[PDB]
């Protein structure tokens, strides 16, 4: 970051720089950016699990414009509205992030059969949704959250929500919040920085499920970069105050 | 440790090693294993007798039957193998004194030292590995290599130099005794007279000049170091 | 296919990214 | 255990022996072997229990070779990838283990009956799943949950999960891990030293369940064997960084 | 029948395992 | 310095050098050339701004060429000669990171020392010196024999010992630096990239048993113990 005085090399008189609003209307500060990063992010929104497949792939990455929608683009999962949410504003002026990711999954049933969360630490790959891994047509007897790596279950008659918090199990100093381009067949080592594992859900019977993403209590961003080139058409869906 | 000049006998620097009445000397250098501890507490329990030691006996040097290591032989083949103590009762020098206490009393703790002695030439070379596995009964046809053995408690014996090796193996059984001797009125729902394995490999080849040596031979003597034995009965002859 | 796999040759260097050379990419 | 530094003669100069990695990423330390041992292990996975017969048998003992699946041997209700865990290939080097076990046990259902969960302490077999003691076809008059030996009950419209803790009620100072051949007819009493007890699962309506396993907090392991003779292909189903 | 219940009888012994005088078992 | 008794991996008394990211050890005891000075005081004169090292780069060890003595060499035959530093820039070891700021610098004083190892086995025997001359453009072809070597600053190697030998060699030159590179642009007039030379020369030949070898082979080693450069220039390949 560059705040600029630097060049304001002009010493003349100034109006007054009067007193901070901050306090006046409540105690609830919010400009905080661990704060902003720390309140939850709607992915998916009522996705199906499906017990044909291994499991529901979750990428550990924070909310940017990697997920981002166009308009005209191929329909994917995520929720469109996640490049226009604070946070993920936030995370595309910073290109470094370091610390654990907390993830809100919400299973939609009461029944009392077990859903399991597996963690999966940075392997090299990026994936989400529905994967058959090795292309195989059978994972009941092979399940990915019994193969030794750390697993937590979810019973929703008992609770259908569960909050986990995944490490930064990565080589890398830093991850990669984003790239120019997503979809870009580049060095394939570079190519999988951009996370630091997956999450992957699996159930016993067909289940939908919503998940959210929010930043840990030991988690930093740096290498700060700016604000992008933005456009906006806010204006025309509203009528102004002189009708 | 340090060797001299040559003298009317050669080098004159030997060490020995002196138990009861038996005398193993060594010519060059010696490897020797960690003492490591045994299982103590449960013997008291186990037993509500007093236990026996016989030192005389037991703690002595007794040599067993000899190994042939010829140039045939690969990595990860067994030269020998004895199953402790049974094959040192019933198989291996049945006639020693050691033997004895065995044939009356039917239960035992027992810590072992195993020193061996090669007699390779100076234009041979090779090395051989000796190893124990403890409480080895149906777990003998597994975890049973080369790499196994340096991984457990060993000696290394290069064939060219001759140096000595000294495997002390402690008392370490599922149970608190082991039994000493099957007999036709017990039982034959458990396995007597073996807590431990004991392996002799190949780890590298034996080598040899042009017409040279296509064998040479390696000699086992044992030792208890504490035998403690239990549950005195009537004497029977060994298996 | 896809064209945002692969890069145009004139555009880019051998790593599949805007060359420095190519000043107009802006 | 022989670290082999007795062998290594040598004391030459060498390079700098450098600064540890450990504490750098987290504090999450996980070189501790109890550590492993004690986060769970998938072992049935989705398996009936029937109340035609006295409950489902679970032999106690630690994840390990014993459970390991082979191409082209008989099917069982195991989980395959047991064998392929940490603390199973943890498990494979200490044939001695003490102390405690601790079982999760899930019952896939939301209903009011209870479901009993019965330990048996060391008789000398070693029994797995559906069984019928003493070859009866009635056992709600005479169950084992209510002959005496120590029982739990999970309520599933309560808490479909539980985790009880087994004590080390046997003979033998330790307990066998493995044998080199699992089926094979050897001097009894031996042969059911590799166990110490069994847990008995009894509903009162069919109904699936799903169990884990890991050590107690009083569990050590000791009898060092060493690394045992591997196969592995998993360089064949993954491509490399260049392409 | 099963092969894995008994071991033959020419590299075993009495107890059913390997014999301690087989040494090609390796 | 003496030695002791056999063990698993023989007789364990080997000592070693280590310079920056390299090790050389040594089984028998080695043979080390006088600590000689070289000429100071001119550097400062010479070079009005000041001069650079390059420790981690030019102090390393690093292997050159090897020498093959053969039972057909006769007393003062060349085994092998240098030109130092050209034939270590240009000749031997070309992709060296001691080479690299010989790229950049066009002067420099260079003090170096070289270790050389033999290999030869207990049944053959025979003598080889090595000696270094000091600013020998066009003085190679005189007072180049065995004798010349034996005055000079030399050491001497058994083919059936193996001692090891380590050779110190000053700057000595008749001017303030030595010229690292010819170029096109530069002048003629002047011989670069030497100022000494080093013989390697048979003293005793080579003999051998009945059946025995016919050759052995020795391997030398170099490293600049003070190795300053002066007046920097564009980055040229070397000759």
């Amino acid at each position: 970051m560059d705040t600029g005085a630097k060049e304001d090399e002009d010493e003349t008189a100034n109006f007054s720089d009067g007193v901070t609003a901050m306090g006046f209307q409540s105690l609830d500060t919010q400009v905080s950016i661990k704060d902003i990063l720390r309140r939850p992010v709607l992915l998916f929104n009522h996705v199906e699990l499906d017990p044909d497949y291994t499991g529901f792939f979750i990428p550990i990455m924070p909310p940017s414009r990697m997920m981002q929608y166009k308009s005209g683009d191929k329909e994917t999962s995520f929720q469109r509205l996640i490049g226009r949410t604070p946070q993920a504003a936030i995370m595309n002026l910073f290109r470094f992030w370091r610390g654990s990711l907390r993830y809100t999954i919400i299973i939609h049933s009461t029944d009392g059969h077990p859903i399991y969360v597996t963690h999966v630490p940075h392997t090299g790959n990026r994936v989400y949704g529905l994967m058959k891994v090795n292309n195989l047509h059978e994972y009941t007897k092979v399940p990915i959250f019994g193969c030794g790596l750390t697993t937590e279950m979810i019973i929703p008659s008992v609770n259908p929500s569960i909050c986990v918090e995944v490490p930064f199990d990565t080589e890398n100093n830093w991850a990669v919040t984003f790239d120019e381009d997503a979809q870009r067949n580049y060095s394939w080592r570079d190519k999988g920085d951009t996370v630091t594992g997956h999450l992957v859900v699996t159930p016993v019977v067909s289940v939908y499920m919503s998940v959210w993403v929010e930043a840990g209590d030991d988690f930093e961003v740096s290498n700060f970069y700016g604000p992008p080139s933005v456009k906006t058409n806010d204006w025309n869906y509203a009528f102004s105050d002189e009708h | 440790e340090v060797p001299s000049k040559e003298s009317i006998q050669g080098d004159a620097t030997q060490q020995s090693s002196k138990e009861e009445n038996t005398i193993i000397t060594r010519d060059q250098q010696q490897t020797v294993s960690e003492n490591i501890p045994s299982t103590v507490g449960d013997l008291v329990i186990a037993s509500s007798e007093p236990t026996q030691q016989f030192r005389s006996l037991t703690n002595r040097w007794m040599p067993i039957n000899s190994i042939r290591v010829t140039v045939n032989g690969k990595r990860n083949d067994l030269l020998a193998q004895y199953y402790i103590p049974e094959d040192f009762l019933s198989t291996h020098a049945k006639c020693a004194p050691n033997t004895i206490p065995f044939e009356t009393y039917v239960y035992g703790k027992y810590e072992l030292e195993m020193k061996f002695v090669a007699n390779g030439n100076k234009f041979q070379c090779g090395k051989v590995i000796i190893s124990v596995k403890f409480d080895s009964y149906q777990a003998d046809n597994i975890n049973t290599g080369f790499q196994a053995a340096l991984s457990r408690p060993h000696i290394m014996l290069d064939l060219s130099t001759n140096n000595e090796g000294v495997l002390k193996i402690p008392f370490r059984y599922h149970r608190a005794f082991v039994r000493n001797q099957t007999h036709k009125t017990a039982t034959a729902g458990v396995r007597p007279g073996k807590f431990a394995s004991i392996y002799v490999q190949v780890l590298s080849p034996l080598q040899t000049g042009e017409g040279g040596a296509n064998d040479m031979f390696i000699r086992p003597f044992y030792r208890y170091t504490r035998a403690e034995f239990a549950g005195m009965s009537y004497k029977v002859p060994l298996t | 296919d896809n064209p945002h796999r692969f890069l145009p040759a004139n555009v880019s260097n051998r790593w599949n990214e805007y060359s420095s050379a190519y000043l107009p990419r802006v």
